[PDB]
C-alpha cells in the first residue's frame, strides 16, 4: 500500500478554525459501507502559520500506516467564516483576484491550496505529492439589518402634546465598535429620519450591517429635549430606539389688582436649584440664570410675564418679588415654590393697597378728627403712612391704632398705603364738636379699596 | 505505482450560521 501519508489544506483568509479543538479534526476510514475513526496512534494533526500568514492544517498519518486497498480515508474538520468573510458580504471589503469564483462574494474559496503527500515501495520508496484539483466555495451568512426607531414625547410623557420647536429631520449614525485596539467607526452607516409635527414615532433601518461587531448609535442633541438611546434588541441582533422628551418650562406671571396705572414695571426673582445642589447656570429662553438666581422684569409690553424655557427636569424653583417692587402693594403668590416636573406657572399678584380719605363739611376753625384702624388680623395699627391735603404730603402716624388729623371746612385728607382688609372708624373729638351737631357718612368701613368718610359739622 | 484519487468538498452545517465542514479525501488502488 501507500504509506507516510499526509493530507494538507491551506485555509484562505475567509475561514478559520473553531476555538479549542472544536474543529474536531478526524480522519474517517470508509470501506464496504462501514466507517471508523483513526486513533491518536494512527494519525496526528498539526496547525501552522505559512510564510504568507495563512493557517495550514496537516493530518500526518503514523509513518508506517499503509492505506487499505480501495478504502476511502477522509480528513474532516469544521471552519467558520472569518471577520474578513463577514465584512466582504456586508460590502465593507473589496475582493481581489483569486478571492472568490468570478469575484462573487457568494463564492469565496475556502482553500488556498491543498494536497496529499505519500510514499510507496519497500526499501528506497518513491514519494509523490498531488494537489487537490477541487477548489470549493462557500457563502457566508446574510449581513444584519439594524432597525432604528425615533420617538418624540411632550413634557409629561408619550403621546402628550409637544410645544417646542422640532427640526425637520434627525440624522442617526450606526457606530461600529472597534474590537482590535483602534477607534470606533462613528460613520459606519447613516440614515435621515423624517420629523413631523404630532407624529410621535418613525422607523428606518441600517442595511447590510456586518456581523461580528458590537454596535452603538449616535443621535443629535436637539434643543428643548432630552435624549435617551437604547438597544432594545441584543448584542448580536441590535435594534435601537431614540426617545426625545421635551424639557419643562417655568412661566412667571404678574397680576395687578385694583391698580389703574398699567405702566408700572416689577422685578421678580427666581431661585433655581438642582436635586444634586450644583449651582444652576445657563440661558433658558430669554432668561439667564447665574448661580441659581434669575431676575425677570415684567411690564405691559411683555404681557406681564417671563418664561424660563426648557429648564432641567426636577429643578427646584422659588419665586419672590423683589422688595423694592412690592412698595404700595399687598403681594400674594400662587405656586410660589416647587419642583419642575411638568410645565409650571408661578403667579405674583400685586394688589394696590387701599386708601382712606376723610372730608370735613361745615353747614349753617380747624376740626380735630381721630382715626382708629385695626389690621386684617384684628390688631391695632402702628406705623406712618403718607397723607395728602391739597397736595401737601405729610407723614401721619398711627400709635396703637390711633391717629388724629385736623381739617378745615371742605378739606379732604387722603391717607395711602394702609393694610388690605383692615377696618377703620372715624370720630370727631368732643372739643371740636362743641357748638355743632356732628353727622358722618361711612363712619366705619373696611379698607378693601379706596374709601371715603365724611364728617359733617352743622352749627348749633 | 498505486492509483490514487483525491476529492475535496466544503458543506454548510445545517442550522448553524457561518459553519462549514471541510472534507479532504484520498482513496488508493493497488
Amino acid at each position: 500500500g501507500i504509506h507516510h501519508v499526509s493530507i494538507k489544506d491551506v485555509l484562505s483568509k475567509y475561514v478559520q478554525l473553531l476555538p479549542n479543538g472544536s474543529s474536531e479534526f478526524r480522519v474517517v476510514k470508509e470501506k464496504d459501507g462501514s466507517s471508523e475513526i483513526l486513533t491518536e496512534n494512527q494519525v496526528t494533526f498539526d496547525t501552522k502559520t505559512t510564510s504568507e500568514g495563512l493557517v495550514e492544517v496537516t493530518a500526518k498519518f503514523s509513518p508506517n500506516y499503509s492505506l487499505e486497498d480501495g478504502a476511502r480515508y477522509v480528513l474532516k474538520f469544521t471552519v467558520t467564516s472569518s471577520q474578513e468573510a463577514l465584512d466582504a458580504i456586508a460590502g465593507d471589503k473589496k475582493l481581489e483576484a483569486g478571492d472568490a469564483e468570478g469575484s462573487d462574494v457568494n463564492k469565496l474559496y475556502s482553500n488556498k491550496g491543498a494536497s496529499v503527500t505519500y510514499s510507496y515501495g519497500i526499501g528506497n520508496s518513491q514519494t509523490k505529492t498531488k494537489e487537490y484539483s477541487d477548489n470549493p466555495t462557500f457563502k457566508p451568512s446574510d449581513p444584519l439589518t439594524v432597525p432604528v426607531e425615533v420617538e418624540w414625547q411632550g413634557v409629561t410623557g408619550a403621546r402628550t402634546v409637544i410645544t417646542a420647536d422640532q427640526p425637520s429631520n434627525v440624522e442617526l449614525k450606526l457606530v461600529q465598535k472597534n474590537k482590535n485596539g483602534g477607534s470606533d467607526n462613528q460613520d459606519y452607516r447613516k440614515t435621515n429620519v423624517n420629523v413631523s409635527k404630532n407624529v410621535s414615532n418613525e422607523t428606518r433601518n441600517f442595511e447590510k450591517v456586518a456581523k461580528g461587531y458590537q454596535y452603538d448609535l449616535i443621535a443629535p442633541d436637539v434643543p428643548a429635549f432630552t435624549k435617551e438611546i437604547k438597544n432594545v434588541g441584543t448584542e448580536s441582533n441590535p435594534s435601537f430606539k431614540v426617545i426625545y422628551k421635551q424639557l419643562p418650562s417655568l412661566t412667571i406671571k404678574k397680576v395687578l389688582e385694583a391698580e389703574n396705572n398699567l405702566n408700572k414695571e416689577f422685578r421678580i426673582k427666581v431661585k433655581l436649584t438642582s436635586p444634586d445642589s450644583k449651582p444652576l447656570n445657563g440661558t433658558f429662553g430669554e432668561i439667564t440664570v447665574v448661580n441659581g438666581e434669575a431676575e425677570i422684569r415684567v411690564e405691559k409690553r411683555k404681557r406681564w410675564r417671563g418664561i424660563l424655557s426648557y429648564l432641567p427636569r426636577g429643578t427646584h424653583y422659588k419665586v419672590e418679588e423683589e422688595a423694592a417692587s412690592t412698595n404700595g402693594y399687598h403681594v400674594t403668590y400662587e405656586n410660589q415654590e416647587g419642583d419642575l416636573n411638568k410645565d409650571e406657572t408661578s403667579t405674583v399678584t400685586n394688589h394696590k393697597l387701599p386708601s382712606l380719605s376723610v372730608t370735613k363739611k361745615v353747614t349753617g376753625k380747624s376740626f380735630k378728627i381721630t382715626i382708629n384702624i385695626r389690621d386684617a388680623q384684628n390688631s391695632p395699627l402702628n406705623g406712618t403712612y403718607t397723607a395728602t391735603v391739597n397736595n401737601k404730603r405729610t407723614p401721619l402716624q398711627f400709635t396703637n391704632g390711633r391717629a388724629s388729623i385736623d381739617l378745615n371746612k371742605d378739606q379732604t385728607i387722603k391717607i395711602d398705603g394702609l393694610p388690605l382688609d383692615s377696618h377703620y372708624t372715624v370720630e370727631e373729638e368732643t372739643n371740636s364738636s362743641r357748638g355743632y351737631q356732628v353727622s358722618y357718612e361711612n363712619q366705619e368701613g373696611k379698607l378693601d379699596g379706596d374709601k371715603s368718610a365724611t364728617v359733617t359739622n352743622n352749627k348749633n | 505505482e498505486p492509483q490514487t484519487t483525491l476529492h475535496k468538498t466544503i458543506t454548510p452545517i445545517s442550522g448553524q450560521d457561518d459553519k462549514y465542514e471541510l472534507s479532504l479525501d484520498i482513496t488508493s488502488k493497488l
